[PDB]
DNA sequence: AAACGCGGGGGACAGCGCGTACGTGCGTTTAAGCGGTGCTAGAGCTGTCTACGACCAATTGAGCGGCCTCGGCACCGGGATTCTC
DNA sequence: GAGAATCCCGGTGCCGAGGCCGCTCAATTGGTCGTAGACAGCTCTAGCACCGCTTAAACGCACGTACGCGCTGTCCCCCGCGTTT
């Protein structure tokens, strides 16, 4: 549901801070696209729950940073 | 013009997409904050999780990450969660 | 709909002023017309209409208002006004009719109408159009269309030859067959050699040096294939993108007979090429030849390899380079009966890229079918590779055209090192120290030789490298001269090569830029720009029909802008340019066959004086090892060099032909292989036509005993006397007549002082003059070919007869007897 | 301390109105996806040799367990200060 | 501004913490033996970067409606306080 192409690209930015010039198997970036659609899906479904309790219809950063709160991180 | 060329890298997370995850999240309607204030959460995990792949590889020697280096991370994370 | 508007004639102002030339969207090229905001009103898509309003708004406000903007940018404005108007009156020209439909309306009326495809559009937004318009419009493209439904070139009627190949004898002279020009002799020479191969059945490749006629050759191969072995099955061609186009010209004008397609472009385009060009009337297919690219195959295998193909050939046989290759896997998924490969070059970087290319030749076992590779220099590659040798050369045509064509002037191959700059000399440095920090202001140094090879070339490919001379300069950066200045200097190879095009310009050369790399061809373009020079690019950003005409523009031989500039990629391959001289290769690949083939698009035939090249290498840097790593690849070359029975429904065909078209034996060749007849001995229905004229002499001296009408043939009772003794003698002396006045041309024919009987209160109007048009109409087609004669267009007919409207077959039959019997009275 | 009863106040709940933001549609532009080009580095494998760890025995010192003594913390009471109505 | 609650100060009581002493067990030291790991070399997979070509996704802007937010009014319940269990 992402783009592949700049999901990698993100990923490999993100691995240059840690340390320069790693090389990664596609397999790794695919099982990290796998990974973090899992974890966003579940976000949202946890924070509509927030959003329905609220009597919106939207959702609202609010209930991310709750969410995020009850869940812990 | 050559001039054309122009970068930033965490964009590449765009509304369509997020509106298809959230819609899949069984979401009706979303404020446009949320677009940036998810690609700060998406950082966050993936910079979690990056730190223990890249971990395992450079303890291992390598200089490729493999996925299961990665699928180690994420079965400490999970658990961790 | 509101479509694209074309054009503007005399915010507010525009509105109150000004009226635009709107297309429709659901209406020909042809329907556009005149409207202003006021004449169109509101409808769906008046958005466009408001969004090329701002372009003309910007386009009139900065013409009109900025004193900085220079006449120059006003010349350029005209410039793009004419090149969008160009091409927007072309689409108005017909290139191809598809199809013809008969349509009626709730008017209460009916029409004959054409499918046509525009001179420069895709067949999606083919349209539909009154035919009676378009054989005004075009009458040669219409004559030119009908004439192939007409044809009897089909893979219907094409032989097969089973059990075994015909005899082949090697041909003297150009066939009668090929009309576009001269064949050389060595052309000749080539035909023969594959028609010799191919009366042996072997798939071959052809590799004659590039440019000395591989397409005319290929061509003619399969006009005297089709002609004379009628091998007029499915044949199927494909095509590097860039090359098309004059394949597409070459077939018109070497071959214009053979019906070929360019299955090409958006989905519903191609869609609508299966569903009218494809299929007799679904199945067996209505044309000759496709044409086509490898994106449509890897696309459309699904439904392309349905086909039984024929003939199958490849213009650029080397990118198939390897069996596993997507490409190379979906044609070997294909059903063909014979396969041909075109290359500039076969021997690619490895032997095992030939092996893999024989294999796609023949079974496997035909191959080297030894995997060792080539030693660098021993004995038994010695062995091997004279072994290979003897085993390919049968298989293997090819000339070098310094031997062949000693008319084409020669090529000088040379190299120019050059040092680097200052900014390159440190930006080297510092990519072979690894620093980090120097390239934080410079990055992805995971290919250290990409990233290396790309900054000796030169340094604005690092995207700070610009402002990191210009801000030493940062108000001058707002100018021109100090813009061309810092970009000039920034890379000594281009320091020498616009010394160099300064010399050339002064002497009148053209020349063409060839590089990889797009970003640094755009640099070089964005120089050329700033220095004023005409020029055009080609590489894949360009779409196919702005690069076919920006090289149709740059071969004109008015054509002002004197460079071209390529990628290697796109542009290496089968592009003419015979009107340039001149060649900087300001880079090379690793494969030295890419350069090769760039420089051979400057030395083509016709190319008529001798052509420089410079390749361009930066002194003391990687690249000049690339350069050895070539010639290692270059070594390789260096090593390897009933028919007397009748069946009743023959006697039905027979009896029906004679009833339209008389003493048969003049056309009778035609009527077998137009499939009218069943195949039989042309002698055999020769003499049993004339012993029933004689039996029909002979009933009507039975007539004359009994005063004083069926009769069977070999007891088939579908023959009469009377009607086949009188059409015949009636086609005889109407087709003689015609022929003898008119010949030149029928459509002069007129019945003349001759004033026929009018029609008896017919449904139409009816006059000489239909009458004459119908006459001409039979003698193009015979007596009762009803429908066709109602179709042709030429006749005027189509509207005028039907399919209880008064006159109809019966009743035109009827009035053919009169007029015949009146004008043979 | 918990349970039970009573009154008053505050919060929760509902409805309405208005404005802004979000969704949808259209048209245009750009990048992604797929295939191919080309090369080198790194992984992955194999073999050999050496050093380190394990095992065993003896010896010695520290840690654990018990006991005793003293200090610090908690609790209780009174007075002063702060917060709430 | 007054009344109640909280805080601070001083003394007493005791229990826990801290230290000391003795004995036993664990750790330390030394030697021997085996193998796992380290080091070196080789082979070839696969990753990195870029081009070509196509098509849809993206992106931008405009328009309209729905939802969110705020305000007002009413009713219920819970909190607080006192008494009894
Ligand atoms: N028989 C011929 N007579 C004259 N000119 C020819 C003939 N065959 C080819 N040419 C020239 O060659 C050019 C086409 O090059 P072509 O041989 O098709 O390239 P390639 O075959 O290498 O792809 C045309 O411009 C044409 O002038
Ligand atoms: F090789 Be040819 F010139 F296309
Ligand atoms: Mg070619």
């Amino acid at each position: 549901l992402i783009r592949k192409l700049p999901f990698q690209r993100l990923v490999r930015e993100i691995a240059q801070d840690f340390k320069t010039d790693l090389r990664f198997q596609s397999s790794a970036v695919m099982a990290l696209q796998e990974a973090s659609e899992a974890y966003l899906v579940a976000l949202f479904e946890d924070t509509n729950l927030c959003a329905i309790h609220a009597k919106r219809v939207t959702i609202m950063p609010k209930d991310i940073q709750l969410a995020r709160r009850i869940r812990g991180e | 013009r050559h001039r054309k060329v122009l970068r930033d890298n965490i964009q590449g997370i765009t509304k369509p997409a997020i509106r298809r995850l959230a819609r899949r999240g069984g979401v009706k309607r979303i404020s446009g904050l949320i677009y940036e204030e998810t690609r700060g959460v998406l950082k966050v995990f993936l910079e979690n999780v990056i730190r223990d792949a890249v971990t395992y590889t450079e303890h291992a020697k390598r200089k490729t990450v493999t996925a299961m280096d990665v699928v180690y991370a994420l079965k400490r994370q999970g658990r961790t969660l | 709909g509101i479509d694209i508007v074309i054009n503007h004639r005399l915010l507010n102002n525009c509105k109150e002023n000004y009226e635009f030339l709107i297309k429709w969207t659901d209406e020909s090229h042809l329907h556009n017309t005149w409207e202003t905001y006021e004449s169109i009103g509101q409808v769906r898509g008046l958005k466009r209409l408001d969004n090329y309003c701002k372009q003309f708004i910007i386009e009139d406000q900065q013409v009109r208002l900025d004193p900085y903007v220079t006449a120059e940018d006003i010349e350029i404005m005209d410039m793009e006004r004419e090149r969008r108007l160009d091409e927007f009156e072309e689409f108005h020209v017909p290139e191809r009719i598809i199809d013809s439909q008969r349509a009626s309306l709730e008017d209460g009326t009916s029409q004959l109408q054409y499918l046509v495809k525009w001179r420069r559009l895709n067949y999606d937004e083919a349209t539909w159009e009154n035919a009676t318009d378009i054989v005004k419009l075009a009458p040669e493209q219409v004559k030119h269309f009908q004439n192939r439904e007409n044809s009897k070139i089909l893979p219907q009627y094409s032989s097969n030859y089973t059990s075994q190949r015909p005899r082949f004898e090697k041909l003297s002279v150009q066939p009668p067959f090929i009309k576009g020009g001269e064949l050389r002799d060595f052309q000749l020479t080539g035909i023969n050699w594959m028609a010799f191969l191919w009366s042996k059945g072997d798939n071959g490749i052809l590799a004659d040096e590039m440019g000395l006629g591989k397409t005319v050759q290929t061509v003619a191969f399969i006009s005297w294939l089709i002609f004379a072995r009628r091998q007029n099955g499915p044949h199927i061609i494909v095509v590097p993108l860039s090359t098309m186009p004059a394949w597409l010209d070459t077939f018109e004008k070497w071959a214009p007979d053979l019906n070929c397609i360019c299955y090409m472009g958006n989905q519903k385009s191609r869609d609508t090429i299966r569903e009218y060009e494809f299929y007799t009337n679904p199945k067996t297919m209505k044309f000759n030849v496709l044409l086509t690219t490898y994106e449509y195959i890897l696309k459309d295998r699904a439904e392309l390899g349905s086909i039984k193909w024929q003939f199958m050939a490849v213009d650029e046989a080397h990118r198939l380079k390897n069996a596993e290759s997507s490409l190379y896997e979906s044609l070997n998924s294909f059903k063909v009966a014979n396969r041909m490969l075109i290359t500039g070059t076969p021997l690619q970087n490895n032997i095992k890229e030939l092996a893999a290319l024989v294999n796609f030749l023949m079974p496997g076992r035909f191959t080297i079918d030894q995997e060792i590779d080539f030693e660098n220099q021993d004995e038994e590659q010695e062995e091997y590779i004279h072994d290979l040798h003897r085993r390919i050369q049968p298989f293997i045509l090819r000339r070098l055209k310094k031997d062949v064509e000693k008319s084409l002037p020669s090529k000088t191959e040379r190299i120019l090192r050059v040092e680097l700059s200052d900014v390159q000399t440190e930006y080297y440095k510092n990519i072979l120290t690894k620093n980090y920090s120097a390239l934080t202001a410079g990055f992805s140094l995971l290919n250290i030789m990409n990233e290396l090879k790309k900054a000796s070339n030169h340094p604005y490919l690092f995207d700070n490298a610009e402002e990191r001379v210009l801000q030493k300069f940062g108000d001058g950066k707002m100018t021109r001269e100090n813009v061309l200045r810092g970009l000039i200097m920034s890379s000594g190879k281009m320091v020498l090569l616009d010394q160099l095009l300064t010399r050339l310009k002064k002497d009148g050369h053209r020349v063409l830029i060839f590089s990889q790399m797009v970003r640094m061809l755009d640099i070089l373009g964005d120089y050329l720009s700033i220095k004023g020079i005409n020029f055009q690019r080609l590489d894949g950003t360009v779409p196919s029909a702005q690069r076919r005409i920006s090289i149709d523009h740059f071969n004109s031989p008015d054509s002002n802008d004197f460079v071209f500039l390529l990628s290697t990629r796109a542009g290496g391959l089968g592009i003419n340019l015979m009107t340039a001289d001149t060649v900087v290769i300001f880079d090379s690949d690793w494969n030295p066959q890419a350069d090769l083939q760039a420089m051979a698009r400057a030395h083509r035939i016709g190319q008529k004086n001798h052509v420089m090249v410079y390749r361009l290498v930066s002194k003391d840097t990687v690249e000049e090892e690339v350069l050895e790593r070539a010639r290692k690849k270059m070594i390789l070359e260096y090593a390897i060099i009933d028919m007397d029975s009748i069946g009743e429904s023959e006697v039905r065909a027979l009896y029906k032909a004679i009833l339209k078209f008389g003493n048969l034996k003049e056309i009778l060749d035609e009527l077998i292989a137009d499939g009218t007849l069943p195949v039989k001995s042309f002698e055999k229905y020769g003499e049993t036509y004339d012993e029933m004229m004689e039996a029909a002499k002979d009933c009507v001296h039975e007539e004359e005993k009994n005063r004083k009408v069926l009769f069977n043939f070999k007891g088939v009772k579908s023959l009469n006397a009377e009607s086949l003794l009188s059409r015949v003698e009636d086609l005889k002396y109407l087709k003689n007549l015609i022929n003898s006045n008119y010949k030149d041309d029928p459509l002069k024919f007129s019945l003349g002082n001759n004033t026929p009987k009018p029609v008896q209160n017919w449904s139409s109007n009816w006059t000489k003059e239909e009458d004459e048009k119908l006459l001409i109409g039979v003698f193009k087609y015979g007596y009762g070919s009803w429908t066709q004669i109602r179709d042709d267009p030429f006749l005027g007919i189509t509207d005028k007869i039907f399919l209880k409207k008064v006159p109809g077959a019966i009743h035109l039959g009827r009035r053919v007897d009169y007029l015949l019997s009146f004008l043979r009275g």
